[PDB]
């Protein structure tokens, strides 16, 4: 039953920051656990939750949005790709919800489209680590 | 009934055991010293009392009855007792009644002085919950002790010497208290998808120390099966002890 | 939408200073001129339930003593009680009573606005998702919001990208969030009191700010939540009895890299402090972790010293001694065992948590230190309470 | 009436038969002595009379019933060898425990503690008892109730030399009441004065059974007929050679005649009818000398001069 | 003179558990020590062994001091009951005692064949019976040619063929010149082998000498037991009226006590009138002599069935 | 000599004890397991304070398992009264049992710390072989001395009692008191007084426990962390040098052996 990404409601709080998810732009990750679904206000807050050692061993499927087929201010629930096989861009000037702006894609050329259009670099899911999330958020919401 | 005439012996012989009375005093001291540091420092202290009575009530039961059958065979009175008007069932069942009421008294001095240290050092304990949470505690601590009493009759009937009976009663105490749960913990740490998470609550039913704690923490199973599974550990192991005692 | 000049204000002084008499009014009202209007205590400016009741577009306005009632509730069009435009610089909103289903004080683009001494009772029936903010601040530089009384709004004092402003001495009761912070670089907040709140202090992505002397009485599930705060200062906060409603954490540090967390008081919660794996190497020294059922949650194997300059924290369950009579303890204090982190890593160990083998494994770590994972210890812990003034 | 009727039993464990064709009949007041050396025939026949074992190829009839009936064991005492009782219990409390099981009255407890001579050592622990003091306690439980059959497996080990004579004096008072008992000793002199018929048996079989007059007459064993007080010292001394004896003709007013015990002792009057015997003394062969013969009668070759 | 106890009055606790015995033992004789209440069976045994200090008197074993190491190589002591070392084997237990007493290692393999234990040698002592440990306990007593054996009940738990062969081995060691003390409690059975008995009771040594001297110092009647008579009660109504105590034993078997002057005139009644099939005439044995000397000093006869 | 002829028995009697060979193989498989976990984490001052804690739990246990029935196990077995009628003294049948049981503990820890060194020199690459030989040479000639203390303790409680079932109760009492009760009464004396009972007498109470003098010898060079010592952290406040700590370990033998001989001399 872990194969099904459930849809978002307006009364859906984040798992970490606890605030309302659908009041924000950007892609919104969520994690289906097959014992209870927990959702996240940003993809960088999902990847901050995923890199904790309680959830490395946790058998749970990660689902993010497909920003190659959606408008960035209001992403539809709709197409919701698997987060391990995505192509996140980093370092753009877009204003996400909590962390650094990590626009998730599925086709890697549209990820290369937003990289050259804002000065960012495409990177895979396994290249994401906690040395990069704190580095990218300091360049976005700092100075 | 001669199941009671041989039960009055084991009360009088068990209460003069100097090895038992040292442990039963140490059980009552540590039940006060946990209750003193659980009140000055009630479900939070009944869990630490459950871990205490999982240490010592298997130890009290195996100290009483590791030499129940083979200690009488080495003494020569076992061959004498079979020539009396007595079956082999009435010797075992009469020892189980006699050794059973000893550790049914060792929790009444054990927790009778622990509940006194709770009812007089909390001042507002809401004692209507006390006499039901300790009534469920004293009953479940006797039934835990009656399992290891019936375990001690199994290992007494199998061995032929008193020295190797204590070597197996120490082995039963190591296996059923602190080796079976360490090999439950061991499976989880080595691998995660080798073993089913759901399967593990059911595997606690193969260990009477684990079933003892589950009826002091009130879970896929209900409560009433755990009472009927702790009593099933008495009834199979006593029937196993009677089957071993008929093959000497 | 009429204006404030369409009422009958009696001038006490001829320097654009007005005084509205006692008596009720009706409808929305708009200030377009720098009028230092005061009010009698019977000035119940009650709108009919639509629109922003007191819109302000002029700079240097001393709104004082008004009593607003029942404004609109369209949060998308920002139906506030006191709307303050970006051109309305240095507005003072002093000692007001408000009751209505939208924003209490919505400001945006303002400078040096002063929101002082107000009592804003928000709502009773809305589900804390459409109640509107108590004191909303949207990118203001210079603000001074002091000693208000916000009750039953949605998320208390929301602040979005506002740089330099003080939040001094205001009482916030029965809300979802106590004080919400979004990207508020170089902020400050002193001596605030938060009661019975689903998160006492939201500190989200705001750097270089000072959180000092605040109190959190009986909040729900999160005492002080800090997400992505850098170069901050957490000095003198009193977080007490965070009950569940999370399991109840007095301080939840999530991805906060550099900040000094000193002299705090985390009292009677389920978790004293939750330190995530991403938030490491920050100066945590001098706090008081008293009465919590579990002091630190740190799911890692990296060592984390919690004592800068040789002075550590006071721990209630610190079973140590002090031979040479200084303030420091003699033995170091590890707040977490190895089996205390197996419970967090694997939740199925909760069935085995009362076993004697677990009680054996707690003793094996104290006898054989090779199996001790490097945890969240502090060399030289404190022996006495350092926050002897915060219990008052 | 016979107490024990072991009627053609054959007790075996596996393919080996540890007791082969035993056929006993204990009377109503006799003292039977089972003696066994190599095989377990002494030990297994103890367990056959009690209800401990079962006859694999025969039947035993203890008191005319099955050996495991509850009416049988209420009138059957049994003292096992080297029994060590419950050491934390007391001396009086052990008999009061044993009197409850056999159904005897509790007024017999204070008598039997006095009857075996344990009144001074009553109300003390069994761990502070000697070896012989525990045998007095172990005898006292065998006399509980009104027993009809006693099975004393080595009854007088570690006892006082007075107390072992009084123990058999208690035995000879018992069989006059009609309680036939069974002794099982390994010290053979000492039990030969109170045994009524011996039951010396080999490894498997039963070698010989009967009274001591029958065993010395059947088993041709030498007798020593030494005699003082001599009439005329010459013609009476030489006349044993042609009779078929080798009489050692001692000079100092004594005559030693060795014999074959078919010309039994005094035979009719002949050793005494001459008129002047004058204080003869008889040294007959013991139970121990008969026991070495029946070991030689079925295997078990004699050792050297001094070996064992 | 092998054992020379002279004037010893051993006291401890000012209780005087041994009092004024002069027990001189010859160099080829076999003594027997029998004690019932008093600890003189145990204490004077310890005084010969040298592990007790004789207060107020001297003990001279083998003409030398009782605690010299030169005389402890010439003693042999079989104790009461000795489960030796249950993990050692048969040979290694006796080789251990061979090194301590200074005996040669050529003796240890020829004593385990002398005593019947070579089939059970090189086997652990926990698999030994009580009879085999008594066999092993003898094997350390005959170790290194002892000049004084000292046995404490050597025949307990031992089968009767090996019981007889032990005294046949004792009768070899008597001829070789080794004095033996047979301290025992199974008195019918040792009297056919000892040379002098020593009945001591309540501390004071009562009587010492051979069996012929003991019967000479105590007027005791001879017992005449006859089996195979015509009727039981036809004779028992006659000896009781003649003043002789006579009980019955079986269907046709009686014993009769004499007065030693009426033995013969009552023996006239047996042969020429109602001829039986057997007659046994018994001297007063060691069991009868023990109850005389005990009753003579301090002890009182019990009742008919009270012990 | 007679002291060696009776040592050859106890050397051949303790090695057939199956309960010894269980708990002396348990000492070997744990001293490898501690040294393997100390090799995978690299560290060095934690595997020294844990190996010294392993021999605190087991070398008193092997010593008291050997010699609790040394005198009273021979007295009720009958073979002690026979042995005094041999050309011996009471001083040779005690010192001989101490030499005989002492070479077992000298072999039970040469197996344990011998294979623990081979699970370090063949496991962690580039370890200092001079520092390894010195640290495990100090572990070998001081865990025997801890073992010989509890060997001489067991002769005290064997000569005092007169029943072997009561000697095992006292040997369990001596093992619980010196190992994990004296470390807990001293902890509870420091906790409840908050270190203000006596700031100068309390470091001298470590010398009244030979398991704590044993831990103070091996934790001399490798202090390292502070939390691993715990109750041992008063050892910095002891002004005695390292050579006196050897001599207070030898003095625990010589007083408790002369007491063991004076008790046995009036047995
Ligand atoms: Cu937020
Ligand atoms: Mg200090
Ligand atoms: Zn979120």
């Amino acid at each position: 039953q872990s194969l099904e990404p459930v849809a978002f409601h307006d009364s859906d709080e984040c798992h970490v920051c606890g605030m309302i998810i659908t009041d924000f732009p950007g892609p919104k990750g969520q994690a289906v656990e097959k014992r209870g679904v927990k959702k996240f206000c940003s993809t960088a807050e999902m990847l901050g939750w995923w890199l904790q050692p309680e959830n490395r061993l946790l058998d749970a499927k990660l689902y993010v949005h497909d920003m190659g087929r959606s408008v960035w201010e209001k992403p539809d629930d709709g197409h919701l790709i698997d987060a391990t096989s995505a192509y996140y861009v980093v370092g753009t000037s877009l204003k996400g919800a909590m962390g650094a702006s990590l626009a998730s894609f599925a086709e890697e050329q549209d990820a290369k489209a937003l990289a050259g259009m804002h000065g960012g670099r495409v990177l895979r899911f396994e290249e994401i680590d906690q040395a990069l999330l704190q580095e990218a958020a300091s360049m976005q919401h700092g100075g | 009934n001669q199941v009671w005439n041989i039960a009055r012996k084991e009360l009088s012989d068990g209460l003069r055991n100097r090895w038992l009375l040292a442990i039963s005093l140490l059980f009552a001291v540590l039940a006060v010293g946990i209750a003193w540091l659980g009140a000055a420092a009630i479900p939070a202290t009944i869990a630490s009392l459950a871990s205490l009575a999982t240490f010592l009530m298997p130890l009290i039961a195996l100290l009483l009855a590791y030499d129940a059958i083979v200690g009488e065979d080495e003494g020569g009175t076992l061959m004498l007792l079979l020539t009396y008007p007595l079956g082999r069932g009435q010797i075992l069942l009469g020892k189980f009644v006699g050794h059973g009421l000893i550790l049914a008294l060792a929790v009444l001095i054990g927790f009778g002085c622990a509940a006194l240290a709770i009812a007089l050092l909390v001042e507002g304990v809401e004692l209507g919950m006390l006499f039901w949470a300790f009534g469920r505690f004293m009953i479940s601590s006797t039934l835990l002790g009656w399992v290891f009493l019936a375990f001690a009759y199994v290992l007494s009937g199998k061995v032929n010497e008193k020295s190797s009976a204590a070597g197996l009663a120490l082995g039963v105490w190591f296996l059923f208290v602190l080796v079976f749960d360490l090999v439950l913990l061991a499976l989880l740490v080595l691998s995660e998808g080798k073993f089913n998470p759901e399967l593990l609550p059911w595997l606690l039913l193969l260990n009477p120390t684990d079933i003892y704690r589950l009826i002091n923490l009130s879970l896929p199973v209900p409560a009433a099966v755990l009472w009927l599974c702790l009593l099933a550990w008495i009834g199979v192991s006593l029937l196993l002890a009677y089957a071993i005692f008929r093959r000497r | 939408a009429p204006q404030s000049i369409t009422t009958l204000p009696l001038q006490p002084d001829g320097e654009n200073r007005w005084r509205l008499p006692a008596g009720e009014y009706q409808g929305q009202f708009t200030i377009e001129q720098p009028m230092q209007l005061r009010c009698e205590p019977g000035a119940v400016i009650q709108s009919q339930g639509q629109g922003s009741s007191l819109l302000i577009s002029a700079p240097d306005v001393l709104v004082e003593g008004c009593t607003l009632y029942e404004w609109g509730s369209d949060l998308t069009a920002m139906d506030s009680a006191v709307f303050i435009l970006p051109a309305a610089e240095r507005a003072q909103i002093s000692n007001n009573r408000m009751r209505g289903p939208g924003f209490g004080v919505f400001v945006d683009g303002t400078r040096d606005v002063q929101v002082i001494g107000n009592e804003i009772d928000g709502d009773a029936g809305v589900r804390s998702q459409d109640r509107g903010n108590g004191i909303h601040l949207f990118a203001v530089s210079g603000a001074r919001v002091l000693h208000n009384h916000v009750r039953n709004a949605r998320d208390g004092i929301y602040i979005d990208t506002s740089n330099g402003n003080h939040l001094e001495g205001n009482v916030i009761e029965d809300v979802r969030y106590g004080v919400h912070y979004m990207f508020a670089n170089e902020n400050s907040l002193i001596d605030n009191v938060t009661r019975r709140t689903r998160t006492g202090y939201a500190l989200m992505q705001s750097r270089k700010l000072t959180v000092t002397g605040n109190r959190s009485e009986q909040d729900q599930n999160y005492g002080i939540l800090m997400n992505y705060i850098t170069y901050s200062t957490i000095t003198g906060n009193f977080v007490s009895d965070v009950q569940r409603g999370g399991e109840g954490k007095a301080l939840f540090i999530y991805n906060s890299l550099f900040n000094t967390i000193e002299n705090n008081h985390f009292e009677k919660s389920s978790l004293g402090i939750h330190l995530t794996a991403g938030s490491e190497d920050n100066r945590i020294s001098g706090n008081a972790f008293v009465g919590n059922q579990q002091q630190v949650k740190y799911v890692a194997s990296r060592t984390q010293e919690w004592s800068v300059d040789g002075r550590g924290n006071y721990w209630s369950d610190y079973l140590g001694w002090d031979r040479n009579n200084d303030g420091l303890g003699d033995i170091a204090y590890e707040p977490n065992d190895n089996v205390d982190r197996l419970l967090w890593l694997y939740p199925q160990v909760r069935l085995l948590m009362n076993s004697p083998s677990i009680e054996v494994l707690r003793w094996v770590q104290r006898a054989f230190p090779v199996i001790k994972s490097p945890g969240v210890q502090d060399s030289h812990p404190l022996m006495k309470l350092p926050t002897e003034k915060l219990l008052t | 009436m016979n107490a024990v009727e072991i009627q053609g039993v054959s007790q075996r464990y596996g393919s080996m038969t540890v007791l082969h064709d035993l056929n006993l009949n204990l009377g109503e007041g006799e003292v039977l002595g089972l003696f066994g050396h190599n095989g377990a025939g002494k030990t297994t026949s103890m367990k056959l009379i009690l209800g401990l074992l079962s006859p694999s190829e025969g039947q035993v009839k203890v008191l005319g019933r099955a050996p495991n009936d509850p009416q049988v064991r209420r009138q059957l005492g049994y003292l096992p060898e080297n029994v060590t009782f419950y050491p934390q219990l007391s001396g009086r409390e052990t008999l009061r425990h044993f009197a409850r099981l056999k159904g005897a009255a509790l007024t017999q407890v204070d008598e039997l503690l006095e009857q075996v001579g344990l009144a001074h050592a009553a109300d003390r622990r069994v761990k502070t008892y000697s070896k012989g003091m525990r045998q007095r306690l172990g005898l006292a439980q065998a006399l509980l109730g009104e027993p009809r059959l006693l099975l004393l497996d080595e009854p007088t080990v570690g006892l006082d030399p007075i107390a072992t004579q009084d123990l058999y004096l208690l035995i000879d008072r018992l069989r006059q009441r009609g309680t036939s008992i069974i002794l099982c000793s390994h010290v053979l002199p000492g039990v030969e004065a109170h045994i009524n018929r011996a039951a010396i048996l080999a490894k498997g079989c039963l070698q010989a059974v009967g009274s001591l007059s029958q065993l010395r007459a059947e088993a041709g064993l030498p007798v020593r007929i030494r005699a003082s007080g001599i009439s005329e010292r010459d013609s009476w001394l030489q006349r044993w050679t042609d009779a078929g004896h080798s009489a050692r003709g001692l000079s100092e007013s004594s005559i030693e005649v060795v014999a074959v015990n078919g010309h039994k002792l005094v035979l009719l009057r002949q050793l005494l009818g001459e008129g002047e015997p004058e204080d003869i003394e008889i040294h007959q062969p013991s139970l121990e000398d008969l026991y070495r013969y029946y070991m030689e009668r079925a295997g078990d070759v004699r050792a050297q001069e001094g070996r064992l």
